[PDB]
RNA sequence: AAACUUUCAACAACGGAUCUCUUGGUUCUGGCAUCGAUGAAGAACGCAGCGAAAUGCGAUAAGUAAUGUGAAUUGCAGAAUUCCGUGAAUCAUCGAAUCUUUGAACG
RNA sequence: UGAGCCCGGGUCGAACGGCCUCUAGUGCAGAUCUUGGUGGUAGUAGCAAAUACUUCAAUGAGAACUUGAAGGACCGAAGUGGGGAAAGGUUCCAUGUGAACAGCGGUUGGACAUGGGUUAGUCGAUCCUAAGCCAUAGGGAAGUUCCGUUUCAAAGGGGCACU
RNA sequence: GGGACCGAGGACCGCGCUCUGCAAGGAUGCUGGCGUAAUGGUCACCAGCGACCCGUCUUGAAACACGGACCAAGGAGUCAAGGUUUUGCGCGAGUGUUUGGGUGUAAAACCCGCACGCGUAAGGUGAGAGCUUCGGCGCAUCAUCGACC
RNA sequence: UUGACCUCGGAUCAGGUAGGAGGACCCGCUGAACUUAAGCAUAUCAAUAAGCGGAGGAAAAGAAACCAACAGGGAUUGCCCUAGUAACGGCGAGUGAAGCGGCAACAGCUCAAAUUUGAAAGCUGGCUUCGGCCCGCGUUGUAAUUUGGAGAGGAUGCUUUGGGCGAGGCUCCUUCUGAGUUCCCUGGAACGGGACGCCACAGAGGGUGAGAGCCCCGUAUAGUUGGAAGCCAAGCCUGUGUAAAGCUCCUUCGACGAGUCGAGUAGUUUGGGAAUGCUGCUCAAAAUGGGAGGUAAAUUUCUUCUAAAGCUAAAUACCGGCCAGAGACCGAUAGCGCACAAGUAGAGUGAUCGAAAGAUGAAAAGCACUUUGAAAAGAGGGUUAAAUAGCACGUGAAAUUGUUGAAAGGGAAGCGCUUGUGACCAGACUUGCGCCCGGCGGAUCAUCCGGUGUUCUCACCGGUGCACUCCGCCGGGCUCAGGCCAG
């Protein structure tokens, strides 16, 4: 509050008194009388640089960079080792970019929550769901006092099509802990790279794949970026015949004997 | 997860409401479950506790012990069960404060009002069961 | 440039999404009230004034009396059937007159009228 | 602040205001739009299903992909390829697709009754006296002062006679 | 050697730090527009079986009428409620009332 | 190396930590710094003048300062006497307590607690006006309000009558 | 000939020699006692040696002066706007979605119309990094003579 | 003598209304200084703070005497850029708009000026049996018609309608609606661990004796019970009067705001001496008029609007009112001064100033009884999981202090290096590996056959193996390596 620390009447006693040159509350019939005020070092005083609402809480990010990050997160989710590195239990699941049939995802047959859980168990997300469920526990700190009581791991992300799958699969889901849903036409980076770490486990649908291609074609002012390297396998790049054939003879070994 | 904007997930407000609730809200809060026999007899899970009910204490230091409710002391959210008491230093017996969520109702004090309450709960449950079934 | 008290005269837009939601709910309130009707009125096409912007057209305030007459829409009926009327504007040119009468003919061709009671 | 502390300290209850709004947010009634309106959808989506235009102005942004609700001269006169001094004043002489649109078209083109205004009793006896003394000579009927004290024109008298049925 | 001064340890004191908690504050957002001569805001004095403050109320005074709920209040004392009922309650709602002296204050 | 990190023993009772990023009201010996608490000085300085106290007995666990009797002193009617006005407000009286206050103590107290106590036609107010002040008639002033007090105010009483 | 201190490294590679091997690119062999408070360590005290009370301020430096009874907790380069340098990132003669509008699992995320902000609409001589078919090509940039506005 | 009109008065006459509070935001009046810069002075702070008056849920503004110079736009309000531009400033400190353009929201109207003149057709009262009866106001003008991108009057031919019930619907309150207290362990108490299940458009939150989706309240969606007031409304009763309205045409008309504009002057204000606006004083208008712009273009040509009367929602603001929901906020020296009987105790003559202060325990179960003591209390005893929780109460640091234990001490202590004494301790080791024998006891010796897998030549099973080969144990022997200190 802008009035904090300033709702008092204090004046410095002077210079020649053997007391600190600090504003002191006038009066004379209470504990508060004669005490320092108006200072950052004084009890019941103002804080240094009081916080203001105009702090620039939001960050403006180029939409091209946002789309670049989303594309990179999608590629990382396609990569299999990155899921394990991010902490997803993907070992009983085949075809890391899972595609589950839209005819099996659309309608009441997934709008029922038990059916959604059964589908996840059948496709192999069961380990991840159980991991989240067992990982729930209490938060350390004041977040419990501030409404953030518990925290848990993050499970599979379900990308679907509102116009083909029909948006009721969210209600079929939306109660299984850790499991999240998202439409293909609007993908979220907070969901794709939770905590800034790449490689989230994602289950797709066939219509989701079609419309993923469609939406990345439909983005305006953005094209899929071209990498600065073409082959990312430095082992093949170096141990290729061309490099080794034009290469000079080795000048030593990895561990060299010391002479003197 | 909450959806309606009217309800709040505020711990502060929830605890304030619980600890400053009036007597009727306290009665609704101190609702207690019914036994299995009463469950398949009335199609009712829980009902607010009252003075004439016979209950079975199934939680706490008193393991599995039965008795008639003596007093529903709404002020500190406890009920008094007959013969469940502890002796003070002087040897005078004082009732032990037990919680309706820790007790289970075995025999139910019956009147027109509670028959109506049971009928309403049963009607809602059977309507929703029929709607889900067909 | 802070010789004055900007601290007591400073304003933050923390309710930008709140006002966006409020305005969207207002547009739905209008369309709940005027349910089969568009939530706006037909506005004419007008050429921008100065040499800098005279190469483009925009939407104006309302249609002129004689261009309504040429379109065949009566004056006292146009605001009722949802056409904005501007009695201050003069056409001054057959080009503007023709553009606006063509726009009103398109509105006529795409309009549905319900017979009073 | 003092009033808030007083309220929090007193035993009087909190007057919780229900969330009432001045304006309704959905069409209501027993009409086609009311029965076909989806309250979980938006304005543009509802109008796209209906087949109707909601905004008649210029687009202020990008719409949804499926959005369809945001729209010889001898004298050398430009208004010659536009034609199809008195016009009708109270109505317009107007000349595969969504169900709501078809139903609205049928209700709009549905035949209606007119409720033809009658001529008052005394007007009928006045016209009757006129025709009983003059017959069909509307010029004499208009020039007559005793039976036509309002000195109405012969054309007006003839029109009233045609509406009354006395030719 | 003891006493005294000082160092370290154990236990016991003084004091209220740390950790934990929070029916509180602070900031933002959203719906709505309602004081008073039909006597307001504020001030005062009274009212409980046993109360000083806080709170509620106004000689109908920790309150009456009505509606709803449905078996209490509670620190103690005394009455209830027949429970197959116009009905407990420091209950909730609230459309009817009562509403001391002043205070714009008006013989 | 170091800022520090980890373990054991004791106490305790309800939440907390490592790792990668993010964020900040983020690191103290000083500021005659702020708040609170605690020492040496120190059982030290000190607890004044109003001449003065003593014996027995009583109550009480406890008596220099609580009482009764007896002495020895004092205020000396311009009192250390008896009543009022103003101010205070229950301090008044009886019974009980000895936690705190009465620079020592206390069975004592203007302390604390529980009860009680103020009775008017004749006492005072209530009535009258004094110096002075306010309203009203007017007139100023942007206005809160100011001047104005008998003013160029239609301002107050009373009677009689065959109706 | 006598004594002291040290043993870094960890398959072979090397220089060599007195070459069946070696003192030659860094210590091995033999043996004894103990195997536990014995070595080692932490505290307290003694002993020999060493050793101004901290900070601030002034000055070339001292001295003076100032603050310091002790402890716990609090405590001082922060935030915003406008400029500017460098580093990272995206797009690049273009760039900037978030005024506003459209969706939304709803202050998030996703998408976008028209404007608008800022910026954009010819050589010779000699060097020169880097290539070469080893005959020469010649980035950036520089010195001079240039060409044009 | 009497009666009207005008003006001014009385009444505790009949019926009404204003004052005060609040003031976060809003409309006016009034009005500084600290500060910054400059030889000085204007300027800046600031048309701000303080003071006074007046409203609302918004206020205010608002339907051009506008902006423009274009192909024109078209009431008001707000956001973005315009733009730190124009402009005024010793062209200092500096100050500082607006048109256009993109957007949000959009809605237009009432009078005065005209004679109803073939009819004051208008309205306040108060007496009513609620149907109409009178008292009056008013002609110095109350109705209808009209309000200058208009209009009136005639003629003409088409096209237009008014009331009253009203099922039902929407909004908001309320009633009701899922599933473990199954078994074992720890524990004072499972809400902890393990096992086995269930619900989930509900795994938000809270309570319950410790971390509970399934014990309880609630939480999600659809319905469902009753109630409240507003608006819409399918239909059904009626309608009336030669009543009202729109347009068209024209050998007829067409009224538009004065101590106001403007001129001079003083003060104030603005980026704005064509004075940017405003106010005061003096003078004081016009009717093919007036105002503001454009323009060297040859004369003040052209362009654009009608001032001095009035109303009006929306987009806009908001530290206040009735609530509600939230947070990378604070966590009792923090966060509002106030988490508590805080604007309280207390201080001041008064205006005013203004603190400190949260936590036993799951449950008071807040210690019966005995004994010492005058008593306060102490000691036994008891409650509790705990009194190492006793209402001086969660945990319980340092400063400072007491007791006990050990030690040092000839006019300072403290600190560095290195021993020594005493006390007290962490490590390390307890044997590991490999060969020669015998006893065994078993199961996965080599090779081959089939299947499977794979790095396509490596494995895995099942059979084969039949125990001079494998695999573990025991009773022995030997080798090497093993801790500390040393020769």
């Amino acid at each position: 509050s802008e009035k904090a620390g300033h709702q008092t009447s204090a004046e410095s006693w002077g210079t020649g008194r053997a007391v600190a040159r600090i504003p002191r509350v006038s009066g004379g019939g209470t504990h508060r009388a004669g005490q320092g005020a108006f200072g950052n070092m004084c009890r019941s005083g103002r804080m240094f640089a009081p916080t203001k609402i105009w702090r620039k809480w939001h960050v403006k990010i180029n939409q091209g960079q946002k789309r670049f990050a989303t594309a990179s997160a999608l590629a990382a989710s396609a990569v299999a080792p990155l899921l394990m590195a991010r902490g997803h239990q993907v070992s009983t699941v085949p075809e890391v970019p899972l595609v589950v049939d839209s005819a099996a995802v659309a309608g009441d047959a997934v709008a029922k929550t038990a059916a959604a859980y059964k589908l996840l168990k059948a496709i192999g997300a069961g380990p991840d769901v159980e991991k989240v469920k067992k990982s729930k526990k209490l938060r350390a700190g004041k977040g419990k006092m501030r409404g953030r009581r518990h925290r848990q791991r993050r499970g599979p992300l379900i990308v679907y099509s509102p116009e083909h799958d029909g948006k009721e699969l969210v209600k079929g889901f939306r109660n299984i802990p850790g499991v999240e849903t998202c439409p293909v036409d609007a993908l979220n980076l907070l969901q794709l790279a939770p905590g800034g770490h790449l490689g989230r486990f994602i289950v797709w649908t066939s219509a989701a794949i079609k419309q993923l291609d469609a939406v990345y074609e439909s983005k305006k002012g953005f094209f899929l970026p071209a990498n600065i390297v073409s082959q990312a396998d430095l082992s093949r790049l170096i141990n290729s015949t061309e490099i080794q054939s034009v290469l000079r003879a080795p000048k030593g070994e990895a561990r060299t004997k010391r002479a003197c | 997860m909450k959806v309606r904007p009217t309800v709040s997930s505020s711990r502060r407000k929830a605890r304030k409401a619980h600890f400053s609730a009036p007597s009727s809200v306290r009665r609704v809060i101190m609702s207690a479950p019914l036994s299995k026999e009463l469950r398949e007899k009335y199609n009712v899970r829980s009902i607010p506790i009252r003075k004439g009910d016979e209950v079975q204490i199934v939680r706490g230091a008193h393991k599995d012990k039965e008795g008639k409710v003596t007093s529903v002391y709404r002020l500190k959210y406890v009920i008094h069960v007959e013969r469940v008491t502890r002796e003070k230093a002087t040897g005078q017996t004082v009732p032990i404060g037990i919680h309706p969520s820790n007790v289970v109702i075995t025999k139910l004090h019956l009147d027109k009002d509670r028959e109506n309450i049971l009928a309403r709960i049963k009607a809602g449950r059977e309507q929703v069961a029929k709607a889900k079934g067909k | 440039h802070f010789r004055k008290h900007w601290q007591r005269r400073v304003r933050c837009h923390f309710d930008q999404p709140g006002k966006k939601v409020t305005r969207r709910l207002a547009r739905r309130a209008k369309a709940a009230a005027l349910a089969p009707r568009p939530v706006d009125k037909l506005r004419p096409i007008v050429r921008c004034p100065t040499v800098k912007y005279n190469r483009r057209t925009r939407l104006g305030r309302g249609f002129t009396l004689e261009e309504l007459k040429a379109a065949g829409i009566p004056r006292l009926l146009a605001p009722t059937i949802g056409i904005a009327v501007d009695h201050r504007r003069k056409n001054l040119s057959e080009e503007s007159l023709a553009a606006n009468v063509q726009r009103l003919k398109d509105y006529k061709a795409r309009l549905i009228l319900f017979p009073r009671k | 602040r003092e009033l808030q502390k007083r309220k929090r300290r007193s035993s009087r209850p909190t007057i919780r205001m229900p969330n009432r709004r001045k304006k309704a947010l959905n069409p209501a009634g027993n009409n086609i739009i009311a029965k076909s309106w989806n309250k979980k959808e938006t304005l543009s989506q509802n109008y796209t299903r209906f087949g109707l235009v909601a905004k008649l102005g210029k687009a202020t942004g990008g719409t949804a992909p499926g959005n369809k609700a945001l729209l010889s001269e001898s004298d050398a006169v430009p208004q010659q390829q536009q034609q199809e001094n008195h016009i009708r004043q109270h109505d317009l002489e107007l000349e595969s697709k969504p169900e709501v649109l078809r139903a609205l078209e049928r209700e709009a083109t549905r035949p209606v009754e007119k409720t033809v205004r009658h001529q008052s009793e005394r007007e009928r006896e006045w016209l009757q006296r006129l025709v009983d003394k003059h017959g069909d000579d509307v010029a004499a009927m208009a020039r007559d002062r005793k039976l036509n004290p309002y000195q109405q024109t012969a054309s007006d008298i003839k029109r009233r006679l045609k509406k009354a049925g006395l030719l």
